[PDB]
């Protein structure tokens, strides 16, 4: 019915705002993203302080993992993502080409590509292997807020502040389905269901909507929490009970009953806005993120 | 609370927009000029960079 | 007469080693010391990370609180102490004067005056008011390793790798007795009783002693735990039951019995060797902090 | 922590006039009342039994105020004086002579050899405890004074009036050090920490300051205020609320931080001047004026 | 001639009301151990300063 998630770790080294956190797919590690142009890397059960990687040249919104765990992107303000190898901390290579902030970035699960949003108002499609960009996608009228691909890579999704999300097919660049709403709010965030048939969506009017991309059906909303400025991340946890997880301009974590769509469980103890969160791959383990009056991760825990 | 695109023309989204990808803090002359230019009102042109500059946000 | 302390949180971000914590007088705040160079503030006992406060050259090995909470005092190998605004993290003043390390510090009870110990073999006594150097004591044969005010301040007590513990009259400066064990182990670390009638003395032979000075006798002998190679704290305990608290190089926190000597609980948790405990001024809290391989404090809770 | 739940506990008559101030006692033990009848009352707080009756103004009675040890009260009259009262024995031990007009606001600093006053004459002034001696009077406002408040480790004043202005003093000194800049500023005081400013302005507004920085950070609405000096509070016992009377005879309570309404306490007759709450429990006092002439203690599980 | 501290005062008040009252000015005379006429005459004088037109 509930979990019981409590605090256990707060990781503190970035010295401005954590962008955003992601968990290694293989469950060992976390990686933190920070205005302070660093990512650092954290033993995801002990909490215990890893490495610093730096190279950026302004603030960074955005990491994510490959496949086999050795390898990071990042998304920054100075206009270039990076290829990292986690194990020697070394920038492998520099993706230029955005002409303005790149916001949010992903593997697909081959983990030979990479999607890129920005400030540019393009997609970008490039290829791990030799960091050349294979595709420019003329997705939106307004910032890219959110790019993730779903459970087998053939296509990705991408959100915008001109209220649309749409969804792509990765070999051709040709857009599938655009999704638009009653009085178009701005979508801040964008993510496949584990199973790929749906799509999970913020909107900067406090709420969270689970859609039928297909049909364009929205089948759940979620409230109660509160996001009206910030692009906040929100997650499916599948290790236990079936929730929905996000953060809040009110400095808590909400998890949601993804079915009845009840609030189950609100998560104190940060003192800014919760920008960022993710669910461990195996255990029932919580990753949350606040802004400039914070600067730390905190990882939670529950029985189920 | 409805989109821009329902009082403004698509070229004048266009050109502000233009703009704003090569400078996002206009001058208070540079913007008077710019509203001469696309038929807007000075405030129009002003309230549109300071939304613009508020948008996709991951901090303050 | 057995506590039952159970892991609260883990707090990490320190870079290097965490040297030392020390609960602020007034319970609201605990303050890390690390090699890494910095201090860190910390909420008692909330999770919840405070500020960092940066400016020594090289690691920082004790900091110390004054009586109103309001200031800090850190030792560092760059051989200065540094008075801190803790409010600020400005740095209010740099004690120079040592020819090498300072190891050791710590307020008066007025918290008028700062007593420093020194890898140069001395002790100095500093005027919190004005920064000045007052007195200059050639203390010690080898690096002295804990220094200590008593209740009223009257007294000083200090501790050397050469296997004394000393008393110095503060005003004076005058030595006012030699206390020596068997043997002259190396004296790791050292303070008073609260009452003042009493020291603790560690020594590098798995041995804490509680010592009536005055009349130069032993009166309880705590083993059981691993202490051979690094000056490690000790603490009385007097929130709940009389406990005597100190880190291992077996990892563990040791509790024991003051009267009895007998150890009550040990703490598993850590990773690598407990430099350094606190207990919280008014509740049954304990703060531990560990080396190299472990980097991070944890916070403890019992019922008695 | 998302709504509380407040509910009337008890209503404590005896006041023969309008009921001017409620304060707990920094112990939690009392509540202390003023009133235009010249009587100052003494309640317990929890469970809104009369204590004693403290006489000895010649007029109506404004304000009055606990030191930080719960001994002794001081109290603002429109007979122009200030009184300090020990508690336990009733007795005036000072009477604070200087104003030449009513006195409307009071308060110790937390150390509490000092008291602050102001008073309808425009000025504020700061008296020395032990000896009943008026140590400095600030030029401080061009109107009558509403509010005076230090800070909590009692190096700043800051002052309130009928002419628009917050003004911060330096305790020390009596410099002013800052005006947050018109509506007429009927209440003021600094939050818990004093990093804050919380002010009311006669057009139903209640304000949330930063005074270091002079921004606005939260504006508070939905209440009736054109009139009156009432007070607010900082609700820190269990979820973090604003607390305010009203001139539509409710208490109304705002989350600190979403400015949302979160709950409307119902059960007054007349316009609610003055609100407390208890130092460690989830305690609300609420007085009104002469229509109804009671304080209302209610409780909340948050 | 006004210490540092009276002239504070003084020019602070003049900023924010540059009209006293009799009453006021008599307050405010005594507050700052200024004579009623030291303190009329300063206003006088400091309304009489700097002006681009009559």
């Amino acid at each position: 019915v509930k979990p019981n998630y409590a605090l256990k770790f707060t990781l503190a080294g970035h010295t401005k705002a954590v962008s955003s956190v992601k968990f290694s797919p293989n469950g060992e590690w976390l990686a933190s993203s920070s205005a302070d142009k660093l990512i650092k890397i954290w033993g995801a059960y002990d909490g215990k302080f890893e490495k610093t990687i730096s190279g950026h040249k302004l603030g960074i919104s955005d990491v994510a993992w490959s496949s086999d765990s050795n390898l990071l992107v990042s998304a920054s303000d100075d206009k270039t993502l990076k290829i990292w190898d986690v194990s020697s901390g070394k920038c492998l290579k520099t993706l230029k080409g955005h002409s303005n902030y790149v916001f949010c970035c992903n593997f697909n699960p081959q983990s030979n590509l990479i999607v890129s949003g920005s400030f540019d108002e393009s997609v970008r499609i490039w290829d791990v292997k030799t960091g050349k960009c294979l595709k420019t996608l003329p997705a939106h009228s307004d910032p890219v807020s959110a790019v993730h691909f779903n459970r087998d890579g053939s296509l990705i999704v991408s959100s915008s502040y001109d209220g649309l999300c749409r969804i792509w097919d990765t070999a051709s660049g040709q857009c599938l389905k655009t999704l638009i709403d009653d009085d178009n709010p701005p979508v801040s965030f964008v993510k496949f269901s584990p199973n790929g048939k749906y799509i999970l969506a913020a909107t900067l009017d406090n709420t969270l909507k689970l859609w039928d991309y297909s049909k364009g059906k929205c089948l759940k909303t979620y409230t109660g929490h509160k996001n009206e400025k910030y692009c906040i991340f929100a997650n499916f946890s599948v290790t236990g009970g079936k929730w929905i997880v996000s953060g809040s301009e009110d400095n808590l974590v909400y998890i949601w009953n993804l079915q009845t769509k009840e609030i189950v469980q609100k998560l104190q103890g940060h003192t800014d806005v919760v920008i960022s969160t993710a669910c461990h791959p195996t255990e029932n383990i919580i990753a949350s993120a606040a802004l400039e009056n914070d600067k730390t991760i905190k990882l939670w825990k529950s029985d189920c | 609370k409805q989109k821009m695109a329902t009082v403004f023309s698509q070229a004048q989204l266009c050109a502000l927009k233009d703009r704003f990808q090569k400078q996002k803090y206009l001058s208070l002359q540079q913007m008077q000029e710019l509203s001469s230019i696309l038929n807007l009102s000075y405030k129009q042109v002003k309230t549109w960079f300071q939304n613009q500059r508020m948008k996709c946000k991951r901090w303050q």
